[PDB]
């Protein structure tokens, strides 16, 4: 009947969305791995937001330029058309159903003087990301910097006031995607019990830090192979923070073994018990030039003189991505967590 | 007769997930909480 064709399609959408979530997590773990090779110390970024940024590029490329991006994001094929819109519609729904989540995302397209964008790409960007177009003069670099930093400061609500540092005058288009997460703990820590405590930087050195304290039902498990505790710190709106604490000072570096299956194994072995939790407050602010990193993930041609972005522009040929920068700030607190990521892509002539 | 205690008093990894979709929103490592 009419249900038959739509009932099969819902099963497929349900399957495809699980596949996309899994692929985004693994994409994230790949990045964490690449990033860690250069940066010791604290790190934070948004896999979801990073892969939205890249899929934004991808729709716009063709040939080896496009297919290299699909591989880098782990975006494997699906079953048998024209059902990509339904997949994005389904993702928005899922991220919109729970009004307590506190998650907003958005997208900008900053465009150079009279550089005409193809119509089908403009449309899709609004349909999939609700992209907002703003004319620009990147030749007048100092002026464009101030104007773009105003827009990102507005939308990130003051937490990333200066995303842009230097402006390449040969820039024809830059795509910015942002993600804002205002999470409230499902049971907040009472700041009356926050105390100064000893944190171990390594086997020899220590430092004193504010430790928040909660006592009650928490979900956790102990992986005996990696010798680590995993703990769920739930938010309102059906989000959660997984915390992974290694028992011994790096030894078996988790980064290199981290996969969707390992996390699924932990989530399966969780048990809930009355327990006491000490957990430190922290702010992070990190900034990563993704260009060379993405190149290591096999996304090459988009950055080369032979980049094919002919779905982004009809005529324009000598176009390429020169820079992909990601800036992420997080603040963990007695009330919850507030995390903002901004991601920009410099398209150059 | 004595509740377990988990003390995050050493470097750790964190992941913020939206549980309905399964999307990894944020991913990180904290090696020293007193600085950016």
């Amino acid at each position: 009947s009419e249900e038959k064709a739509s009932e099969e399609e819902k099963a497929w959408l349900m399957a495809s969305r699980q596949q996309l979530a899994k692929e985004t997590s693994n994409f994230g773990f790949s990045l964490l791995r690449k990033i860690s090779m250069r940066h010791d110390g604290n790190m934070v970024f948004s896999p979801f937001g990073m892969s939205l940024a890249m899929t934004g590029l991808m729709l716009g490329a063709t040939g080896p330029t496009e297919t290299q991006i699909k591989r880098g994001l782990h975006l494997q094929a699906l079953k048998p058309p024209g059902l990509l819109p339904s997949l994005f519609k389904g993702l928005r729904e899922t991220l919109s159903r729970n009004l307590e989540l506190g998650l907003t995302q958005g997208s900008f397209a900053f465009i150079h003087k009279d550089f005409d964008v193809k119509e089908t790409f403009f449309n899709l960007s609004k349909r999939y990301f609700d992209t907002e177009c703003v004319p620009m003069n990147f030749r007048n670099a100092s002026q464009a910097k101030r104007l773009m930093n105003h827009y990102i400061n507005k939308e990130t609500r003051g937490k990333i006031p200066k995303l842009f540092d230097e402006i390449n005058p040969e820039t024809k288009l830059i795509l910015v995607d942002y993600i804002l997460f205002k999470g409230k703990w499902l049971t907040p820590f009472d700041p009356v019990f926050t105390e100064v405590d000893t944190f171990h930087l390594d086997k020899y050195k220590t430092i004193k830090v504010p430790m928040m304290y909660g006592a009650g039902k928490f979900a956790s498990t102990f992986d005996k192979n990696f010798r680590c505790h995993v703990l769920k710190l739930p938010y309102q709106g059906n989000a959660t923070m997984l915390v992974v604490l290694m028992e011994k000072m790096d030894h078996l570096a988790l980064e290199d073994y981290l996969t969707t299956d390992l996390v699924e194994t932990w989530l399966r072995n969780m048990k809930t018990r009355n327990m006491e939790v000490f957990f430190p407050k922290f702010k992070l602010d990190q900034k990563y030039e993704m260009h060379e990193l993405l190149r290591q993930m096999g996304i090459r041609r988009i950055f080369s003189p032979f980049a094919d972005l002919s779905e982004l522009s009809a005529t324009g040929r000598n176009l390429q991505v020169s820079r992909v920068l990601q800036r992420t700030v997080i603040e963990v607190d007695e009330r919850g967590t507030e995390a903002v990521a901004g991601i920009l892509s410099e398209i150059t002539a | 007769s004595m509740p377990p205690v988990i003390k995050i008093d050493r470097p750790f990894h964190f992941m913020i997930y939206e549980e309905t979709s399964g999307m990894l929103l944020f991913l990180g490592r904290v090696v020293n909480p007193t600085l950016l």
